[PDB]
């Protein structure tokens, strides 16, 4: 995360650090939303231009950290992979569209302070708060510079930019199952996911009922903190008709 | 049933540094 | 990073 700050303790309990087992490595962010069940970006875990397929066996996910390096005896939880499920229409080649995958988790991780689900939203949610210039917040333990490394868990909070400004933004085609967000050259604040980061959640607090809802996944972008880039997300509630197939299936 | 509400914050009533922000520009 | 138990 780039321009954020070290997160409070307990402040992203449904956070996820997509760990490499060989070399111990910082893949990925990653969301916890059931006891069982984790959402991450596709390109986590399969983008064959850049060569990367990984297998269950590969990873680990550890929940519950705020420390990027330390062991957090007590307070973490490490948890093996059942099963990797990336959507089938995932537009590696392209665009990244549809970019996103569920991972089960071989058992189910108990939950307490520092280790809680995120809710994913209903049509209602989606249209109530994905607006132009409504905030969402970004979290990582990835570089905290496009060109090092944070000690802790880093937070952002960043406004949902408008459709014709992110599209003009850019060469890549842009569709519905993406937003972007970010502060515009003209505004002042700065900030964006980086390298380490995606994957993770783009999180809104609505409102109306006083719960965090992930509103988006760290997808993809040129450069970090870029003046006149926008960071992209995958639009979850778009890709909800997939995320509940799956989860219903298996 | 308890998804999107934090043990050390919404649960207990405290806010984070920066949630008001968020809401700040919760506007329409 | 530090190692995993
Ligand atoms: N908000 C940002 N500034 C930002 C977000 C995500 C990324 C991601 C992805 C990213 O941007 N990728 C490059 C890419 C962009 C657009 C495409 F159409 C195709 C490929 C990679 C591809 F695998 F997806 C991903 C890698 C993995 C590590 C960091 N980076 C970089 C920057
Ligand atoms: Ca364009
Ligand atoms: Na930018």
């Amino acid at each position: 995360i780039v321009e954020g700050s070290d997160a409070e303790i307990g402040m992203s309990p449904w956070q996820v650090m997509l760990f490499r087992k060989s070399p111990q490595e910082l893949l990925c962010g990653a969301s916890l939303i059931s006891d069982r069940w984790v959402l991450t970006a596709a390109h986590c875990l399969l983008y064959p231009p850049w060569d990367k397929n990984f297998t269950e066996n590969d990873l680990l996910v550890r929940i519950g950290k705020h420390s990027r390096t330390r062991y957090e005896r007590n307070i973490e939880k490490i948890s093996m992979l059942e099963k990797i499920y990336i959507h089938p229409r995932y537009n590696w080649r392209e665009n990244l569209d549809r970019d996103i995958a569920l991972m089960k988790l071989k058992k189910p991780v108990a939950f307490s302070d520092y280790i809680h689900p995120v809710c994913l939203p209903d049509r209602e949610t989606a249209a109530s708060l994905l607006q132009a210039g409504y905030k969402g917040r970004v979290t990582g333990w990835g570089n905290l510079k496009e060109t090092g490394q944070p000690s802790v868990l880093q937070v952002v909070n960043l406004p949902i930019v408008e459709r014709p400004v992110c599209k003009d933004s850019t060469r890549i085609r842009i569709t519905d199952n993406m937003f972007c967000a970010g502060y515009k050259p003209d505004e002042g604040k700065r900030g964006d996911a980086c390298e380490g980061d995606s994957g993770g959640p783009f999180v809104m607090k609505s409102p109306f009922n006083n719960r965090w809802y992930q509103m988006g996944i760290v997808s993809w972008g040129e450069g970090c903190d870029r003046d006149g880039k926008y960071g992209f997300y995958t639009h979850v509630f778009r890709l909800k008709k997939w995320i509940q197939k799956v989860i219903d299936q298996f | 049933a308890d998804c999107g509400l934090r043990p050390l914050f919404e649960k207990k009533s405290l806010e984070d540094k920066t949630e008001r922000e968020l809401l700040e520009s919760y506007i329409d | 990073f530090e190692e995993i138990p």
